[PDB]
């Protein structure tokens, strides 16, 4: 899976926005591939990191990090006020066929669009 | 990109299940995930047009359920579910990634 | 979000023109303000936009000579000029807005030339 | 919203399966809401637990899928291996609705991208 530009569509609350994000190499220290949006400022861009490990089981980790900028008085370069995170960690075992892993990935993907999660995440109301 | 659409005029009067066909000269699966990039606009002869469907299969808020569409790699269609007294006039189609380009007629 | 203003400009000859689009209710932080032209008849074709995150100076080909899109961020208005007016000035020039790469959401009424 | 039956369509490798799951109560000790499939055996049941904290709002979603196997010289099957999944959102106090919706949709759409469908199915680094 060679790194390449990823254009995510239908993103947003209204399902109208879309974002293009391009790779920025792999860290040799721990093999964590990184991708980010060309936001003209390195400190105020949305970034994604993906890394699959090696065994006694495999572990896939995906992190999403996007900051929110603000122009505070007394300075010219905008700083970072608040920062939104997201973490995902699959923990498949050695003897797991690809069908089971695909099932896990698909149910996780479709569970983030069901009426339960799109409500428990947007308004932070606990499920009862 | 060029968007060649079905001939300018139709001949349906009332109630008939009439479909609008659009054909592109290039693949429209620009998005990494398989999402098309078409939008269907209808323009009355008097004022500015309105948006009807984006992603070629998703309706826009505040639009009646008649307008539905299906999308393939490059051969798309718009299937209005019957026509009422005022659902006429030009039905433009547009791809809207990088450089947009309209094309078509009634 | 709504946007309006126009003016039935009827000036003749190729001296100059100044069309405007006073957009309100939204900020230019991510959105793009397109300038689609309808000409007269069939098939209105795009004329460019202004996206701060994409450059803001993307112009359609075969329209580079007679187009100039300058936007003032203080009052949130976008206006353009056409340098030469011989036969391109035919009919309405719509003003459009939308997301960064999304569809064209809402169009204000256009000037008549 | 209160818990209710959740059905998921176009699930699996080819998107030709459907997974229906129903609630299984709420643990009062730590406030996790559970859901599970009607697998007719409590041990072999796909389960999903969702829980939001109260202050740095934190949203945690945990997915457990065990797999069965015919025990040698026995009748009751045992859980040979389980597939795990975890999601942890960490929105702050002043974050608006648009930012959280954007993060959720990003995670939902990126997870079906050609990069992830190969990183997860084929286990090859990017």
């Amino acid at each position: 899976a060679k790194l390449e530009t990823v254009t995510l569509g239908n993103i947003g609350k209204d399902g109208k926005q879309t974002l293009v994000l391009n790779p920025r190499g792999v860290n040799p220290t721990n093999g964590v591939a990184s991708l980010s949006q060309a936001g003209a400022v390195p400190a105020l861009e949305k970034r994604v990191t993906v890394s699959v490990s090696q065994p006694k089981n495999y572990k896939v980790q995906v992190k999403i990090q996007n900051p929110t900028a603000c122009t505070a008085n007394g300075s010219c370069d905008p700083s970072v006020t608040r920062q939104a995170y997201a973490d995902v960690t699959f923990s498949f075992t050695q003897y797991s066929t690809d069908e089971e892993r695909a099932f896990v990935r698909t149910e996780l993907a479709a569970l983030l669009a069901s009426p339960l999660l799109i409500d428990a995440i947007d308004q932070l109301n606990p499920a009862y | 990109i060029v968007m060649s659409q079905s001939p300018s005029s139709l001949a349906v009067s009332i109630g008939e299940k009439v479909t609008l066909t659009c054909k592109s000269s290039q693949s429209l699966l620009f998005s990494s995930n398989q999402k098309n990039y078409l939008a269907w606009y209808q323009q009355n002869p008097g004022q500015s047009p309105k948006l009807l469907i984006y992603w070629a299969s998703t309706r826009e808020s505040g639009v009646p359920d008649r307008f539905t569409g299906s999308g393939s790699g490059t051969d798309f269609t718009l299937t209005i579910s019957s026509v009422k007294a005022e659902d006429l006039a030009i039905y433009y189609c547009q791809q809207y990634f990088r450089y947009p380009a309209f094309g078509g007629g009634t | 979000v709504q946007l309006q203003q126009s003016g039935p400009e009827l000036v003749k000859s190729g001296t100059s023109v100044k069309l405007s689009c006073k957009a309100s209710g939204y900020s230019f932080t991510d959105h793009s303000l397109h300038w689609v032209k309808q000409s007269h008849g069939e098939s209105l074709e795009w004329i460019g936009y202004f996206s701060p995150n994409n450059g803001g100076t993307i112009y359609n080909q075969k329209f580079m000579g007679k187009a100039t899109l300058t936007v003032d961020r203080s009052s949130s208005t976008a206006y353009m000029d056409l340098h030469n007016l011989t036969s391109a000035d035919s009919a309405v020039y719509f003003c459009s807005t939308g997301w960064d790469y999304g569809p064209f959401d809402s169009w204000g009424q256009g000037t008549t030339l």
